[PDB]
C-alpha cells in the first residue's frame, strides 16, 4: 500500500494528454470567456 | 459539469489565482501588506488600517511594506488571511462556499504550515473541499511529459525534484535557500559601490524593478569582466521615480551570477547547476539518461536572458561527455505551476481525491498528511 | 544509559589517565633538555606551557641550536606581539624545510599542551 | 587447490631521485593488466604450531591491568635518555 | 569553578547509575544457577532408572 | 635490547584511534576531519594555517569547511590522509615513526588500490621498519576472547558481518552493507527539517551528529512506540544549540536509528542488519550454525544506541528456529573493541614473525600485502 | 562476477545492477583453454582488456575478469562449494552406467542451455573430458548453434507425433484421480 | 565553589573503587552459566537413548 498510496491506479494517460491539448486550444484560438456566475447572483 | 474549482498559487513573492480549466490566471498581484507610518492630519479623509497587494504598491511612499511569506513559510497568518480574503472577494468576486480550492507549496516544509493552511481554509472560508500539491509536480504537468527532473526557483526558495514515469523519488529532492529576494538584497549591497544608497522597504521594489529590467546571465564570467573593464558598451541607464538617472554598468551580470557561485553571499552551498547534477546522481542508474534529456526550468527567477545556455554548458561540463543535455524552458515559464494546477484540477479521475469537509470534521487537521503528498 | 555510563567511565578513566600521565613525564624530560641547551645563553624555563607564550624563549632556543641570527623579536607585550614572535619562530622553522602539521601561532599562544609538546618533539627530532 | 587473487595494477621499481621507489605505471604506457597471486594451501596466514591457551592468557594479563589500574607510560626514545 | 562543578555533578550521576545496574544484575543472576543445579541431579536419576 | 612495542592505529571513517601495543586503552582518540578557511583574513600578524587537522579543526568550526578524507571506508584523498597520519604520529603519540612497527585496519571488501597505497605511503614517507594490515572484525572477536562466533561491526562508513568457526573464516559468507552512521546523520537532518529546524552547513552537521549521539534510542516495538508518541507528549527531550536555543525533538528520537532495521526509509532497497546477520549465518555450513547462533558479537560505535541488543535478539529469535537459544554479546566498552584486539595481536610472541619486513618489500613491491596478510 | 567486480572499485548492489552485470557477462566472457597460461598472459600484457559503457554513461574496463567468471563452472572451489566441476560430473555420470554402453556415450555428448554459450566452452570441455577418459576411447562433443532454444525445439517434435495423442492426461482422468495422476501418467 | 568541588572529590574517588570489584563479580557469573548448559544438554541426550 505504501508505494502508491497517494494516487489511484489503472488510469489511462491519454485522458491527461487530451486535456492538456484542450486547454492549449483556447490559447491558440484566443477565446473570450467569463467565469462561472453564482447561483445566489442568479 | 457542476461548479468549477479554484486554482490558487501562493509563492513567496506574488500570488496568482484563477478558475480551473482556464489557460491563464485571472488575478496576478504581489503578496505584500502595507501599513502607514507617518502622522495623519487631514480630518475627514477616512481611515484605512492596512493596504493589501497592488493597492499597497501604488501608495508605497507612506507605508512600511511587509511580506507575510518568508522563505516559503507563512510567518504572519493574519496577513495571509487578509491576502486570501482580498483574492477571493476583490479579485475573483466568488463566494468560497461554492468552489473547491487547490493550493501549492514547497517540497520540504514544516508540518504545522500544512496543518494550519488546512485549518484556515476549512474553518473560516468554509470551502467544501480542498487539496495541497507540490509546485514542481504541477510544473511537470505544465510541460506535458511523464519523465524529467524539474528545478523551480521562486522568490522564496529553489528546489529540484526528479520524477520517472509518474513515480517521484523522495530521497533525491533537493532544497536550497537561494532565491530572488536574496539576489535583490545582494543588488542593494553592490549598488553601494557606485554611490547609490537604498535603505527603506520602499526602495526594495525599485531595486527589484532594476533587477528585472537590466540584468542578464553571463555565458563566461571572466571574459565578461574583461569586456566590461575594457569598454563602456555594457552600461545601461535607468530612471528613478523621482527623476534622477542611474547607470549600472558592471553590476548587470554580477547579481544573477551569484546563483551559480553562492560564495558571493557567504553561503557555503553549491550552485544551482551542481545542485541539479547532484540531484540527478542521487537517482538510480537506469533513469539518469532520461533525466538528462528532460530538464525543465520553472519559476520567475529563471527568466534572466541567457540562463539556459549557461545551465546547459555547466551540466554538459559536469556530466559524462557521451550523452546529450537539453534544457526545456517554455517562454511562459512564470505561470507554469498555475497552468499545471488547472490541468490537475479538472481531470475526471482527480475528483475522488479532494479532501472532503466531513473527513476534516471527523479527522481534525491531520488528514492532509494521509492524503496529498 | 547504564552501558553508556560505564563506557564513558572507561574512557574518562583509562584514556584520560594514560594520555595525561604520559604528557606529564614527557613534559618534564622536554623541559630538562631545553634547560640543558639554554644554559649557554643564560636563560631558563620553569614551566613549559607558560614560558613559551611570549615566544622569546623559542627564538633564543633556535638561536642556540641553529647558531645563526634570527630576526629580532618585537618589543611588545600585546597579544598580537606575542603572535608576531611565535609566527617569526615558526617561519624560521619553515624556511629550512622542517615539516609541521596543525601548527599555528595562536596554538602556542593560547597554551595548547599537545601542540607545544609536538613542536618541542619536532625540534628535538628533526633539528638535532 | 589453488586460489587466485587478482591485482588490477602493476608497480614498477624506479631508482631514487638511496631509497627504493615504486611507480604507478598507468595504462597509457602499455603496462600489464592483471597481476596474479596464487595460494596453493589453506591457512597459510596462520603458523601451523600454536598453543590456544597463550592468547587467552595474554588477554587476561592485559585486561586485569585495567582492573588494577596501572601507572605505566609508553616507551621513550633514547635521544632523550642520552641527555639525562 | 562553576564549569568543573558541572563536570563533577555529571560524574556523580553516571557512576551512581552504573552502581545501580551492576548490583541489580548480580542479584537477579544468582537465582538461575540453582535451577541448573537441581535439573542436573533429577536428570541423572531418570537416566539410571531406565 | 628489548623490542619496542608496536603502534596500533585504528582508522574507520570519522574517528581515528591510536595507542601503544600491550596497553589496555588507546592514547589518542580524535575525529578524522580536516578543515580549510573560507573567509578573508584581514588582521595582519595572524598565524598562517592552511589546514586545521583533527580535534583542533573541530574547535573553530565556524570559519572552516570540514571535509572527511574517507568516504564509505575508501580513502578518497591520500594527500589529505597523510596529514591525519602525521598529526597522529608527531603531535599526539610524539613517537619516531622509523623506530616502531605500525598495525593498520580496513574494511573487508575494498579495492586493492587502497591496501597498496597504504603500504606504499607507510614505507616510503614515514619510513617504518615493519607494518601489517589486519581486518577489523577479526580484531574485535579477538577482543571478545572467543575462538568461534559471528561478528557484525557497524561503524561510521560501513557495516560488515563475518563468521569465524574454530579459527577459520569463511570468505563467501562475508556480507557488507553501506548503511552507517553518516547516512543516519543525513536522515536525522532530513526529518528534523519538518519539525521546523534547518541545518545546512557541515558545522551544523556536526551539531546534528552530537544531537544524534546524546538523544536517541531504539524501540522494541515500533508501531506501539509511534502510537504512544502520538497519544501523549511524555517522550520529549530538549537540547541547547551552541547559539543557545532550546529545541525539542519528540518523535524523531526513535526514528533515526530505526532506519538501521528498515533501510527503505533512506530509499535503499537493502535488507536490515538483522536480516543481514541471518543471511550471513544461513550461508554457512549446517554443523556450525548452532555455535554461530550462540556467539553473536556486536562492535563499533553505531551499535552504541540503547536497546539495540534486545531488539536484535528479538528479531533474530523471530527469524531463527525456535529450538535454539540466541545470545547477543555486547561489551560495555565495545566501541573501542577493535583497537583492543589489535593490541593483543600486536603483543603475541607468535605474531612477531609475520610483520611485513622492509627488506622483502624492497624486492616484492607494494603487492606483497596481498601475499602476506589476509 | 558481481563479487569480483568489487575489487576493481565498481560497485553493484540492487536488482537492476544485477541485470546490468548479467548483461556484462553475456557480452564479454570466454573460457580459457588453459587457466595458468591465460593468467600468465594477462600478467604479461594488457591485450586482454575490454571497455563496457554503462547506461549511466560511465566506461569500465573489466580486463582480467573475463575468463575468471566462467572458470567457476570447472572449479567450483571459488564459490566454496564442495562439488567439483561439470566435466568430472559428466565423467562420473558416464562411469555410473554400464561398460558396454560407454562407447556410444563418449561419441554422443550434447551441450545445451544458456550457460553453455560461452566462447571456447567446447574445446575446454573436450580437453578436460579427454584427460579424464581412457586413451583408447574417442570423444565427440556436439554443440548446436541454436542450443539455447533446443529444449523448446524438442518439445515441438514431441507435440507433432501421432502416438503422442495417447500420452495426454485427460481432464476427466484428472477429475477422477486428483492431482496425483501425473506420477503414474508422466515418465 | 572551589572548596565544595574539592570536598566532593574524595567521594567519587572512593566509590569508583567500590564499582570496580562488582564488575568482575558479574563477569564471573557470566562465565559460570555456559558450562552448566552444556552438561545439561549432553545429559539429556544420554537419557533419551536410555
Ligand atoms: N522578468 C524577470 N526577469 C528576472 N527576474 C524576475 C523576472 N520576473 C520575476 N523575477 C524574479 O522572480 C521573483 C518573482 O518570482 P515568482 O515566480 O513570483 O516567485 P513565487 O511565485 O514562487 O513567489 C521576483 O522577486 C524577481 O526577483
Ligand atoms: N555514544 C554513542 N551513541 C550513539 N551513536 C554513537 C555514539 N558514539 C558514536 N556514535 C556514532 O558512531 C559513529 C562513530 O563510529 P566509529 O565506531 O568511530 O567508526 P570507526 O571507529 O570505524 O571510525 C559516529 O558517526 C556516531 O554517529
Ligand atoms: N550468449 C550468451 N553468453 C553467455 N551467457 C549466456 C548467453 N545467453 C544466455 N546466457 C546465460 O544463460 C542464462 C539463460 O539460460 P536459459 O537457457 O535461458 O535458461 P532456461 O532456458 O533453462 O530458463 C542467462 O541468465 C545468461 O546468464
Amino acid at each position: 500500500a505504501v508505494p502508491n498510496l497517494f494516487v489511484p491506479l489503472n488510469t489511462n494517460p491519454k485522458e491527461v494528454q487530451e486535456m492538456r491539448n484542450k486547454i492549449r486550444e483556447q490559447n491558440l484560438q484566443d477565446i473570450k470567456t467569463a467565469g462561472p456566475q453564482s447561483q445566489v447572483l442568479c | 459539469d457542476d461548479i468549477a474549482a479554484l486554482v490558487v498559487d501562493n509563492g513567496s513573492g506574488m500570488c496568482k489565482a484563477g478558475f480551473a480549466g482556464d489557460d491563464a490566471p485571472r488575478a496576478v498581484f504581489p503578496s505584500i501588506v502595507g501599513r502607514p507610518r507617518h502622522q495623519g492630519v487631514m480630518v475627514g479623509m477616512g481611515q484605512k488600517d492596512s493596504y493589501v497587494g497592488d493597492e499597497a504598491q501604488s501608495k508605497r511612499g507612506i507605508l512600511t511594506l511587509k511580506y507575510p511569506i518568508e522563505h516559503g513559510i507563512v510567518t504572519n497568518w493574519d496577513d495571509m488571511e487578509k491576502i486570501w480574503h482580498h483574492t477571493f472577494y476583490n479579485e475573483l468576486r466568488v463566494a468560497p462556499e461554492e468552489h473547491p480550492v487547490l493550493l501549492t507549496e514547497a517540497p520540504l516544509n514544516p508540518k504545522a504550515n500544512r496543518e494550519k493552511m488546512t485549518q484556515i481554509m476549512f474553518e473560516t472560508f468554509n470551502t467544501p473541499a480542498m487539496y495541497v500539491a507540490i509546485q514542481a509536480v504541477l510544473s511537470l504537468y505544465a510541460s506535458g511529459r511523464t519523465t524529467g527532473i524539474v528545478m523551480d526557483s521562486g522568490d522564496g526558495v529553489t528546489h529540484t525534484v526528479p520524477i520517472y514515469e509518474g513515480y517521484a523519488l523522495p530521497h533525491a529532492i533537493l532544497r536550497l535557500d537561494l532565491a530572488g529576494r536574496d539576489l535583490t538584497d545582494y543588488l542593494m549591497k553592490i549598488l553601494t559601490e557606485r554611490g547609490y544608497s537604498f535603505t527603506t522597504t520602499a526602495e526594495r521594489e525599485i531595486v527589484r524593478d532594476i533587477k528585472e529590467k537590466l540584468c542578464y546571465v553571463a555565458l563566461d564570467f571572466e571574459q565578461e569582466m574583461a569586456t566590461a573593464a575594457s569598454s563602456s558598451s555594457l552600461e545601461k541607464s535607468y530612471e528613478l521615480p523621482d527623476g534622477q538617472v542611474i547607470t549600472i554598468g558592471n553590476e548587470r551580470f554580477r547579481c544573477p551570477e551569484a546563483l551559480f557561485q553562492p560564495s558571493f553571499l557567504g553561503m557555503e552551498s553549491c550552485g544551482i547547476h551542481e545542485t541539479t547534477f547532484n540531484s540527478i546522481m542521487k537517482c538510480d542508474v537506469d533513469i539518469r539518461k532520461d533525466l538528462y534529456a528532460n530538464t525543465v526550468l520553472s519559476g520567475g527567477t529563471t527568466m534572466y536572458p541567457g540562463i539556459a545556455d549557461r545551465m546547459q554548458k555547466e551540466i554538459t561540463a559536469l556530466a559524462p561527455s557521451t550523452m546529450k543535455i537539453k534544457i526545456i524552458a517554455p517562454p511562459e515559464r512564470k505561470y507554469s505551476v498555475w497552468i499545471g494546477g488547472s490541468i490537475l484540477a479538472s481531470l475526471s479521475t482527480f475528483q475522488q481525491m479532494w479532501i472532503s469537509k466531513q473527513e476534516y470534521d471527523e479527522s481534525g487537521p491531520s488528514i492532509v498528511h494521509r492524503k496529498c503528498f | 544509559d547504564n552501558d553508556n555510563s560505564s563506557a564513558r567511565l572507561f574512557e574518562r578513566s583509562r584514556i584520560k589517565a594514560l594520555a595525561d600521565e604520559r604528557e606529564v613525564v614527557q613534559k618534564k624530560t622536554f623541559t630538562k633538555w631545553v634547560n640543558s641547551h639554554l644554559a649557554r645563553v643564560s636563560c631558563r624555563i620553569t614551566d613549559l606551557y607558560k614560558d613559551l607564550r611570549d615566544g622569546r624563549m623559542l627564538i633564543k632556543l633556535l638561536e642556540v641550536l641553529s647558531g645563526e641570527m634570527l630576526p629580532k623579536p618585537t618589543k611588545g607585550k600585546m597579544r598580537i606581539h606575542c603572535l608576531e614572535n611565535v609566527d617569526k619562530a615558526l617561519q624560521f622553522l619553515k624556511e629550512q624545510r622542517v615539516h609541521l602539521e596543525n601548527m599555528g601561532s595562536h596554538d602556542i599562544v593560547d597554551g595548547n599542551h599537545r601542540l607545544v609538546l609536538g613542536l618541542i618533539w619536532t625540534i628535538i627530532l628533526r633539528f638535532q | 587447490k589453488t586460489r587466485w587473487l587478482n591485482t588490477p595494477n602493476t608497480y614498477l621499481r624506479v631508482n631514487v631521485a638511496p631509497k627504493t621507489t615504486w611507480m604507478k605505471a598507468d595504462e597509457v604506457e602499455k603496462s600489464s593488466s592483471g597481476m596474479p597471486i596464487r595460494i596453493e594451501n589453506p591457512n597459510q596466514f596462520v603458523p601451523l604450531y600454536t598453543d590456544p591457551q597463550e592468547v587467552l592468557d595474554m588477554r587476561n594479563k592485559i585486561r586485569e591491568q585495567n582492573r588494577q589500574d596501572v601507572k605505566s607510560a609508553g616507551p621513550q626514545s633514547q635521544l632523550l635518555a642520552s641527555v639525562i | 569553578a562553576e564549569s568543573r562543578c558541572r563536570e563533577m555533578d555529571e560524574q556523580i550521576r553516571l557512576m551512581d547509575q552504573n552502581l545501580k545496574c551492576l548490583s541489580a544484575a548480580e542479584e537477579k543472576y544468582s537465582q538461575k544457577e540453582d535451577k541448573y543445579e537441581e535439573e542436573i541431579k533429577i536428570l541423572t536419576d531418570k537416566l539410571k532408572e531406565a
